[PDB]
């Protein structure tokens, strides 16, 4: 499943730890 | 409203923003543009290992993305970064 752009997902969202 | 003092280590025309869960990114407030690379910092050298330039500052954590691209987690503004805290600031 695509989240954003074709393949431009480098830094994982914040939450003290890499939260999906 | 309007306030000034110290820049957040970013070029002109751009503004740092965060995605829903706190993902730091660079947007062009002018054209509502969204890019991962920081203008002020070079293109080739974006994901740098500050460990060679200087220790990580307060409120930060170094990590690697699936592609093996390291990033950082700043607990000051509660977000995840792509470009180093010192990179943009040189």
């Amino acid at each position: 499943g695509p989240l954003g752009s074709e393949l431009e997902s480098p830094p994982p969202p914040y939450s003290r730890y890499p939260m999906d | 409203g309007p306030l000034g003092g110290s820049p957040p280590d970013l070029p002109e025309g751009y503004e740092q923003r965060t995605t829903q869960q706190g993902q730091v990114y660079f947007l062009h407030t002018q054209t509502g543009v969204s890019t991962w690379h920081d203008p002020r910092v070079p293109r080739d050298l974006s994901n740098i290992n500050c460990e060679e330039l200087g220790p990580l500052p307060p409120g930060w954590e170094i990590r690697n993305t699936a592609t093996g691209r390291v990033y950082f987690v700043d607990h000051n503004n509660r977000t995840t970064q792509f470009t180093d805290p010192r990179l943009s600031a040189n």
